[PDB]
Order: C-alpha cells, then structure tokens, then sequence
C-alpha cells in the first residue's frame, strides 16, 4: 500500500514535537538555574555585608 | 537521558579528560549545585589551573569556594 | 620512575601547556637536574625555574 509516506511523515512530526518539548524542558532547567544562582549570590552579598558589620563592631 | 547516579559513575572511566570542561559547563548552564561534587571526584584527573581560569572567566570563584579547601595540599 | 619521566614530562613539553605546572606538582619520585635540563633545552624556562627553587 506504499506506507513509507506515513512511514516517514508520522515519524517526522513526533521528533519535532520531542525535539521542541525538550528544548523548553531545556530553557526551564536554564532560567530554574538563573534563578537559583541569583537566590545564592544575594544570600553571599548578605553575608559579606554581615561580615563587615562585625569586622567593624570589633573595634 | 540525564541521570545524577549513572553521569557520577560514568565520568570517573572516560579518556578524553577534555569532556570534563564541557560537563563543568553544561551543568553550570543547567545544575550549578551539582558542580562541587563533581569536583568532589574529578579533583585528581582534572587540571586545577584552567578550571580556576574558567571560575575566573565566568565569575564563579566564591561558588567553589568550599572546593578549594580540599586541594591546599 | 624508570624510562617513565619522559613519557610524562618530555611529552608534556612537546606540547608547550600549562599541563606541565600540574604534572610537576602531581609526579613524586622523579628526577630533578634531568627534566630541569630538558626544559632548559627548550623554550619553556619557567618550569626549570620552578623546580630549582623546589629544591
């Protein structure tokens, strides 16, 4: 019935979708690490600053 | 295809140690956590000079900070 | 130690990296004065500089 059409078009469609869905499971898992490094910098500054606050209440 | 275990396991038998650095940034891009236990093991094949370079570059140097308490040796 | 220093130290300088820093820092039981000449003969100074003032 020549199905290699199908065959080739069904297949085809389905990686494209996968390949999009995984490539915005990608850009999720990108900005979820944007976020996290952005959490941990500002709890370091507010450590650095707390650390200079007692440097400078020692004396 | 990703898995925390089977990656862990996996990276210690390779034998291109160049793959390090590109493991080093894809899980900066997507796991930046993950990157002192991979440290952790990667510490003896894997050059400390150009990993502080790209620490440096990136601006990541306080992010490692725990890291380097184990290689004042 | 044996015939191995060349294989690791002589290779390295082959290749004109900063692979070489680490390898000195990493290889014990090894010959001095021998790679320290080798790297004289070369092009790389620094490493010769390093290892004399090591010992």
């Amino acid at each position: 019935p020549e199905s290699i059409r199908k065959w080739r078009e069904e297949q085809r469609k389905r990686l494209q979708e996968l390949d999009a869905a995984s490539k915005v499971m990608e850009q999720e898992w990108r900005e979820k690490a944007k976020k996290d490094l952005e959490e941990w910098n500002q709890r370091q500054s507010e450590q650095v600053e707390k650390n200079k606050i007692n440097n400078r209440i020692a004396d | 295809a990703w898995k925390e275990g089977q990656f862990k396991d996996i990276i210690t038998k390779v034998a291109n140690v160049e793959l390090y650095y590109r493991a080093i940034q894809f899980y900066l891009e997507f796991k930046p956590l993950l990157l002192n236990d991979l440290l952790m093991v990667l510490s003896p094949r894997l050059d400390h000079t150009r990993a502080v370079n790209y620490f440096s570059k990136v601006k990541q140097l306080p992010l490692v900070k725990p890291y380097l308490r184990s290689v004042q040796n | 130690h044996r015939n191995l220093q060349n294989l690791l130290i002589l290779t390295a300088i082959k290749a004109d990296r900063t692979r070489v820093m680490e390898y000195i820092n990493r290889l014990d039981n090894y010959d001095a004065p021998d790679i320290a000449n080798i790297a004289i003969s070369n092009e790389l100074f620094e490493e010769a500089f390093a290892i004399f003032r090591k010992f």
